[PDB]
RNA sequence: CCGGGCACUCUAACGGGACUGCCCGCGAAAGCGGGAGGAAGGAGGGGACGACGUCUGGUCAGCAUGGCCCUUACGGCCUGGGCGACACACGUGCUACAAUGCCCACUACAAAGCGAUGCCACCCGGCAACGGGGAGCUAAUCGCAAAAAGGUGGGCCCAGUUCGGAUUGGGGUCUGCAACCCGACCCCAUGAAGCCGGAAUCGCUAGUAAUCGCGGAUCAGCCAUGCCGCGGUGAAUACG
C-alpha cells in the first residue's frame, strides 16, 4: 500500500492536521525537505547529476 | 542544576523561559 | 535614488551581466555605484549517503545564492532606454526600487 | 599623530591607535582595565609596549569587536604591536624576536559527523 | 517553635526554616512576607516573640499545611479508586503515573530491581 | 609515540611573577578549562602566605615543588611466569610534573572548606617538607631501592 | 486542556440530550473515547470502544471530568 | 543619529606568495639532520577525494527490477486501538552526588543560520506559560535575541543540605477537529535514588580533550537529552 498513499495525499478535504508531505519522485514520506520536494535518496541522486539548479558538492 | 525547571540553569537547558527567567 | 538587486547562483556569470550594468550606466549620463558584492546566502543540507542505514559517513550538499548590489545616482530617460530593454540575464535575476 | 595596527585573533578584530602622551587605554568605549575587570589576563596585552620599555608615552585608543573578552585581548597584544611597529623601522627586534607576531592560526576546527565534537568519537559497545 | 502541625525548624533563616513544613516551599515561603513581615536573614533562634506569632498565624491559618494537606491528597488517589480509570489504575498496580517508559526505566515507582530472569541461546 | 621522539610544550610565563613553573601548577589547579578560577585560587593562595608566613611566596611555592620531585620511581615490565617493577631515574621532565601534580592532588584531598587555603596550606607544608605530596613522593621513594633486587633490567 | 471549549462529540450529547426526554432507558454505545464526560450524564451506562469491544460502563458523578477513554483500557494486563 | 568619508573593520571577486632557487653537514643519486629570512617551509594545517577485489555483507520497506504468490481479497476507505505494553537484561545517552559549589540581583565578549497568513520590536493584561493590540521586514539596513560560562556583591556553611530534581497531587496555557490511552510548557505543593559507582571498559595528542552557550533540518504541536553545524574558555602527557 504505497500506490493508494500517494494519491490519497494528494487529496486533502480532511483537516489539514492530517496534511503531510511526501516526496515528489519517489513516493516517500520519510525525511523529505520543504525546499526540494525530495527525499534524501532522491535529492542526493539527482544532485550527483545536476539536475539540481545551484546545488553543490559542498565544501568548507 | 540544568534539571530543575525552577531555576535560572534549569530553564535555560530547557531552551524555557519564565517566573525564574523572564523575557527582561 | 534607483535601486537594483542581483541574485542567481554562478558568481561567474552575475558577476559579469552586473558589471555590464555600470559600463553600460555611465555612458547613459549620471555616475554609479561600483558593483557591490553583498554577504552570500547559503542553504547546506545534510544527507546519508546509503539508502538505508549509515549515519556515519554521510553527504552534505551547499547551493550559494550569491548576491549583488549596483545604483544610479541621477534617473535619465537616457539609462532607462538600456536598463528597461537590456534584459539580458541567462541564470540572473533582478529585482528594482526607489 | 595616529599610530593604527591591525588587530586580529580568532574571530577577534581589535583596532589600536597609539597617541603619545599619558598613557589611558580605551578600547570599545570604556577604560581598559574597567573593559577587562576580572580577567588577570588584561594586564598582558599591554606586555608589548613594556620592551619597546615605552608604556608612559602612548594614549592607546582600541576598539575590538567579535569574539572572547580573553580573544580580543589576544587581538590586542597583537595591535599594540603591529600599530607601533610601523612608526618605528627599529622596532622590528621584538616583534620576531619575541615572538609578538603570528595572526595563533590556532583556531576551532569543523565538527566531522559522527565525532561528538570534531574529534571525541562516540562511545562504544561490540559486545 | 513549632510553627505548623508538629514541626519546628532550627538555628537557620526563616526563609528556608518553613521549608521544612509540608506544604510550604520557597516559594509560599516568601509568600509569608509580604504578608507576614520579617526580615529573612533572621534566624529562628533570635526574632521577636510576636514575630512568630504573626508568622504562625498567617503560615497556618491562611491555606492548609501538613496532614490535614497529606491526607486530602490521599482522597483524591482513593477517588482516583473509584471504577477504576486509567490513571486511577496505575497507582493501583504501583506503575508510573502520566505514561512514561516501564519497558526500561521507571525504577522510582517500580519495586529495587527484581531481578528475575531468562532466554538461553543454544550453544552448538 | 612509536614515530617520533616528541617534542615538549613550552609555556607561557606568569603575568604576576613571571615563571612558567608557576603556570604549569596553575594549570593543574585549573579544572574543566576555567583559568580566571585557576588563578585566582593559586594567586589568592599566595594572598594567605603572607599572613601564615611573612615568606615569599613565590620561595614557598618554588620549595615546596623541590620537597617533591621523586628522585626515584618504578615502572613496571614484563618477562616471563610474573611481572618484575624495575626501579629507574627519572628526568626533571617528569619529576617536575609528578611533584606538580601531586602537590594539587594532596591539595584537594586536604580538609580545608575552601580552596584557596588547601593549596595554599599544602603548599606550606610541601615547602616544608611534611605534606600529603611529601609523603605521596615518600612512598615512592620507598617501592624503589627495596625493589633494587629486579633494578638490573634498567632498559 | 481546552479552557475556552470541552471538545465533547456532538453525537453523544445529541444521542444523551433526546434521551433526557423524559429519561428512557440507556444502553449506549459509542467510540468517543476522547469525548468528555458530561455532568449530568448519570445512570446512562455507556459502552466504550477500546479498540477489541465496547466497555459497558456505567458513568456517575465521582467521574465527570474525565474522558471515557480513561475508563476503557486499551492494552490488556493491568 | 544627520551632513559627510573609503582610512580602518568587513563583505566578495580577481591576483602575488613558497620553488629545496640560498648556506653548512652526509652521499653515486635520490635525499636526510641543522640554520636564516618569512605569515607560512621542505605535502604549511584542515576539507572533497576512498584501487583489483573481500565479507553469497546491507537494502525487493525509498526506487528500479526477473521469478513466485493474491484478486468482491494478501487490493481500497474509514472511525477506534497499537507501534508508547513491562518481573526483567543490555547499548547509547542526559542530570547529578556538591563549595574549583549552588542560588539571586546587576553588568559584558561570539559565530553561524534562520525567517510571508513567518520570525516579533514596542505597549497593555497575567506570578508565569502565554494573551489582547500593534511598528518594521520582500530582510549586511526590522525581527529570532538572551549567548553561557565569565565579572561585581549579595545569601547559604559541609548538612542529603538553599547539594540532587525523580515521583506524584492541585491549578493552568498553547498547536490541533481531537492531548484517555499518548504532546510540550507553566505555577504551587510534593522533594525519590543518589556522598563518586564490582568485574570490566571508552574517548581524546592542542585550539584537541574538558566545559559553556547558539543555529538549523524535520516540523501545527513534539516526547530533541538525538543528529548536523557554530563559537566562547581552554589543559595534562607522549621515556619508549
Ligand atoms: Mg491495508
Ligand atoms: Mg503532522
Ligand atoms: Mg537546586
Ligand atoms: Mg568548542
Ligand atoms: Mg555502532
Ligand atoms: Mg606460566
Ligand atoms: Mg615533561
Ligand atoms: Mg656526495
Ligand atoms: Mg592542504
Ligand atoms: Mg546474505
Ligand atoms: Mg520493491
Ligand atoms: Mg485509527
Ligand atoms: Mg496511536
Ligand atoms: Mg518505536
Ligand atoms: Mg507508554
Ligand atoms: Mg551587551
Ligand atoms: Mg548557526
Ligand atoms: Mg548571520
Ligand atoms: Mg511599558
Ligand atoms: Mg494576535
Ligand atoms: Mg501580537
Ligand atoms: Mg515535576
Ligand atoms: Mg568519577
Ligand atoms: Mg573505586
Ligand atoms: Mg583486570
Ligand atoms: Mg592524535
Ligand atoms: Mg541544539
Ligand atoms: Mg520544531
Ligand atoms: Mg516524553
Ligand atoms: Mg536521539
Ligand atoms: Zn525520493
Amino acid at each position: 500500500a504505497r500506490k493508494a498513499l500517494i494519491e490519497k495525499a494528494k487529496r486533502t478535504p480532511k483537516f489539514k492536521v492530517r496534511a503531510y508531505t511526501r516526496c515528489v519522485r519517489c513516493g516517500r514520506a520519510r525525511s523529505v525537505y520543504r525546499f526540494f520536494g525530495l527525499c534524501r535518496i532522491c535529492l542526493r541522486e539527482l544532485a550527483h547529476k545536476g539536475q539540481l539548479p545551484g546545488v553543490r558538492k559542498a565544501s568548507w | 542544576g540544568k534539571g530543575d525547571r525552577r531555576t535560572r540553569r534549569g530553564k535555560i537547558w530547557r531552551g524555557t523561559y519564565g517566573k525564574y527567567r523572564p523575557r527582561k | 535614488k534607483i535601486r537594483i538587486k542581483l541574485r542567481g547562483f554562478d558568481h561567474k556569470t552575475l558577476d559579469a551581466s552586473a558589471q555590464k550594468i555600470v559600463e553600460a550606466a555611465r555612458r547613459s549620463g549620471a555616475q554609479v555605484s561600483g558593483p557591490i558584492p553583498l554577504p552570500t546566502r547559503v542553504r547546506r543540507f545534510t544527507v546519508i549517503r546509503g539508502p538505508f542505514k549509515h549515519k556515519d559517513s554521510r553527504e552534505h550538499f551547499e547551493l550559494r545564492t550569491h548576491n549583488r548590489l549596483v545604483d544610479i545616482i541621477n534617473p535619465n530617460r537616457k539609462t532607462i532606454e538600456q536598463l528597461m530593454t537590456l534584459d539580458l540575464p541567462t541564470g540572473v535575476e533582478i529585482e528594482i526600487k526607489t | 599623530e595616529q599610530y593604527y595596527g591591525t588587530g586580529r585573533r580568532k574571530e577577534a578584530v581589535a583596532r589600536v591607535f597609539l597617541r603619545p602622551g599619558n598613557g589611558k587605554v580605551t578600547v570599545n568605549g570604556q577604560d581598559f582595565n574597567e573593559y577587562f575587570q576580572g580577567l588577570v589576563r588584561a594586564v598582558a596585552a599591554l606586555e608589548p609596549l613594556r620592551a619597546v620599555d615605552a608604556l608612559g608615552r602612548f594614549d592607546a585608543y582600541i576598539t575590538v569587536r567579535g569574539g572572547g573578552k580573553s580573544g580580543q585581548i589576544d587581538a590586542i597584544k597583537l595591535g599594540i604591536a603591529r600599530a607601533l611597529v610601523q612608526y618605528n623601522p627599529d622596532y622590528r627586534a621584538k616583534l620576531k624576536p619575541l615572538g609578538f607576531l603570528t595572526r595563533d592560526a590556532r583556531v576551532v576546527e569543523r565538527k566531522k559527523y559522527g565525532k561528538h565534537k570534531a574529534r571525541r568519537a562516540p562511545q562504544y559497545s561490540k559486545r | 517553635a513549632r510553627i505548623a502541625g508538629v514541626e519546628i525548624p532550627r538555628n537557620k533563616r526563616v526563609d528556608v526554616a518553613l521549608t521544612y513544613i509540608y506544604g510550604i516551599g520557597k516559594a509560599r515561603a516568601k509568600e509569608a512576607l509580604e504578608k507576614t513581615g520579617i526580615n529573612p536573614a533572621t534566624r529562628v533562634k533570635d526574632l521577636t516573640e510576636a514575630e512568630v506569632v504573626r508568622l504562625r498565624e498567617y503560615v497556618e491559618n491562611t491555606w492548609k499545611l501538613e496532614g490535614e494537606l497529606r491526607a486530602e491528597v490521599a482522597a483524591n488517589i482513593k477517588r482516583l479508586m473509584d471504577i477504576g480509570c486509567y490513571r486511577g489504575l496505575r497507582h493501583r498496580r504501583g506503575l508510573p503515573v502520566r505514561g512514561q517508559r516501564t519497558r526500561t526505566n521507571a525504577r522510582t515507582r517500580k519495586g529495587p530491581r527484581k531481578t528475575v530472569a531468562g532466554k538461553k541461546k543454544a550453544p552448538r | 609515540a612509536r614515530r617520533r621522539r616528541a617534542e615538549v610544550r613550552q609555556l607561557q610565563p606568569d603575568l604576576v611573577y613571571g615563571d612558567v613553573l608557576v603556570t604549569a601548577f596553575i594549570n593543574k589547579i585549573m579544572r574543566d578549562g576555567k583559568k580566571n578560577l585557576a588563578a585566582r585560587i593559586f594567586y589568592d593562595a599566595c594572598k594567605i602566605i603572607q599572613e601564615k608566613t611573612g615568606q615569599e611566596p613565590l620561595k614557598v611555592f618554588k620549595q615546596a615543588v623541590e620537597n617533591v620531585k621523586p628522585r626515584m620511581e618504578v615502572r613496571s615490565r614484563r618477562v616471563g611466569g610474573a611481572n618484575y617493577q624495575v626501579p629507574m631515574e627519572v628526568s626533571p621532565r617528569r619529576q617536575q610534573s609528578l611533584a606538580l601534580r601531586w602537590l594539587v592532588q594532596a591539595a584537594n584531598q586536604r580538609p580545608e572548606r575552601r580552596a584557596a587555603v588547601r593549596i595554599a596550606h599544602e603548599l606550606m607544608d610541601a615547602a616544608e617538607g611534611k605534606g600529603g605530596a611529601v609523603k605521596k613522593k615518600e612512598d615512592v621513594e620507598r617501592m624503589a631501592e627495596a625493589n633494587r633486587a629486579y633494578a638490573h633490567y634498567r632498559w | 486542556s481546552l479552557k475556552k471549549g470541552v471538545f465533547v462529540d456532538d453525537h453523544l450529547l445529541e444521542k444523551v440530550l433526546e434521551l433526557n426526554a423524559k429519561g428512557e432507558k440507556r444502553l449506549i454505545k459509542t467510540w468517543s473515547r476522547r469525548s468528555t464526560i458530561v455532568p449530568e450524564m448519570v445512570g446512562h451506562t455507556i459502552a466504550v470502544y477500546n479498540g477489541k469491544q465496547h466497555v459497558p460502563v456505567y458513568i456517575t458523578e465521582n467521574m465527570v471530568g474525565h474522558k471515557l477513554g480513561e475508563f476503557a483500557p486499551t492494552r490488556t494486563y493491568r
